[PDB]
């Protein structure tokens, strides 16, 4: 995955 | 205000290495969650993603170009860089710098883009165009001008030094050299009687040429 | 890669019509964190892209309410309730969930008009080009609608696929037509060894092809 934050 | 600015060399040849700078302001790359990237678009073509770099030195790349790409930063100077090794015509594109965060409150999206920078990859030495008149065939008339085999862009084209703009169609150049064409449609009584001339300049090579379009004779 | 297929690739409308652009991904866009990073970008002629919609259906700041976003999984739609003038351009769907990041190929929102047949013109090589040993035959197909058109070159009755260059103007701002330029480039030797040259177009407006030709020997 591409970097993301939830 | 958030702004991004790309700088590149404009022209480079195949095999050579592309160095592109981006210079931002309005945010710091040091900020946790912040990120900056490159996206490009070849001439009248899609949008291709290239690379992204994160504040914490983490990097993302496009698999196809991975072996050619190197994104780097300098957060003390507000700059992101990207190198592409072994370019070829393919890579002729407009290059965009974009901001993208991986946290919501910082803006997880491509909101900010620069104006972008044009990068042409060609093998060609500056070349003066060859300007050819195009007269109608035998038996509202339309005339044409072929501007053939020139490097680089642009050329300026006018009919009667601009005196004639009605019914002008000038077509975008296509490629190691560019070729161009223009059509003019005038009332059937205007020509051949009144003269019609094609005026072409190619600044890069000091070219200026005026070609009168000459009616075909029996000889 | 995740593929973004947009439908259609060209979308004619009138100002005040409703428009819909489907975008479908080859695999799920739901990031493992919970979110669907599906965005929409608009690129107006010679401008950088601008974000319109993010996470499926969140309008960007400043985007008018006539735009909306819908969908889930692998099936998404952009809607424009009343197309306004400034809305015309190229629309991209983007997925930011998977590496590498991908855009769709782009949907041109363009202006609908009445069907219009191409005015076609054919031109032999200039004496000037021949003097210099080249040989180009140029064809012009001006002011047609809609944009799709099959253009064919024939020499003595055989089809020539080699050494053809095509160029399209963008949709004319004044009359909403398109125009095209086709150049067949041969060597002087090949041009002097054949006689019949035919530019041949097929369009929605004629049930049979538009043929323009000449015979070299009679020029």
């Amino acid at each position: 995955e591409f970097r993301h934050e939830a | 205000q958030v702004t991004l600015k790309e700088s590149g060399p404009g022209i480079l040849k195949p095999s050579q290495t592309l160095s592109l700078t981006c210079s931002f302001s309005g945010f710091s790359l040091s900020t946790s969650g912040m990120g900056v990237g490159w996206i490009r678009q070849p001439s009248g073509k899609g949008l291709e993603w290239l690379a992204h770099i994160w504040w914490d030195d983490d990097r993302s790349y496009n698999p196809s170009l991975k072996s050619q790409l190197t994104i780097s930063k300098d957060a003390a100077r507000n700059q992101v860089f990207l190198r592409i090794t072994s370019v070829d015509t393919a890579d002729t594109a407009t290059y965009y710098c974009v901001r993208r965060a991986h946290t919501t409150v910082l803006g997880d999206w491509f909101a900010y883009w620069g104006q972008g920078t044009l990068v042409t990859v060609s093998a060609a030495k500056t070349t003066a165009p060859s300007v050819y008149p195009l007269a109608p065939v035998c038996g509202s008339v339309t005339l044409g001008c072929l501007v053939k085999g020139y490097f680089p862009e642009p050329v300026t084209l006018t009919w009667n030094s601009g005196s004639l703009s009605s019914g002008v169609h000038t077509f975008p150049a296509v490629l190691d050299l560019y070729t161009l064409s223009s059509s003019v449609t005038v009332t059937s009584s205007t020509w051949p009687s009144q003269s019609i001339t094609c005026n072409v300049a190619h600044p890069a090579s000091s070219t200026k040429v005026d070609k009168k379009i000459e009616p075909r004779g029996p000889t | 890669d995740v593929l973004m297929t947009q439908t259609p690739l060209s979308l004619p409308v009138s100002l005040g019509d409703q428009a819909s652009i489907s975008c479908r991904s080859s695999q799920s866009i739901v990031h493992s964190n919970g979110n669907t990073y599906l965005e929409w970008y608009l690129q107006k002629p010679g401008q950088s892209p601008k974000l319109l919609i993010y996470k499926v259906s969140n309008r960007f700041s400043g985007v008018p309410d006539r735009f909306s976003g819908s969908g889930s999984g692998t099936d998404f739609t952009l809607k424009i309730s009343r197309v306004e003038a400034e809305d015309l351009g190229v629309y991209y769907c983007f997925q930011g969930s998977h590496v590498p990041l991908t855009f769709g190929a782009g949907t041109k929102l363009e202006l609908k008009r009445a069907d219009a047949a191409p005015t076609v013109s054919i031109f032999p090589p200039s004496s000037e080009q021949l003097t210099s040993g080249g040989a180009s035959v140029v064809c012009f197909l001006n002011n047609f609608y809609p944009k799709d058109i099959n253009v064919k070159w024939k020499i003595d009755g055989s089809e020539r696929q080699n050494g053809v260059l095509n160029s399209w103007t963008d949709q004319d701002s004044k009359d909403s037509t398109y125009s095209m330029s086709s150049t067949l480039t041969l060597t002087k030797d090949e041009y002097e060894r054949h006689n019949s040259y035919t530019c041949e177009a097929t369009h929605k407006t004629s049930t049979s092809p538009i043929v323009k030709s000449f015979n070299r020997n009679e020029c």
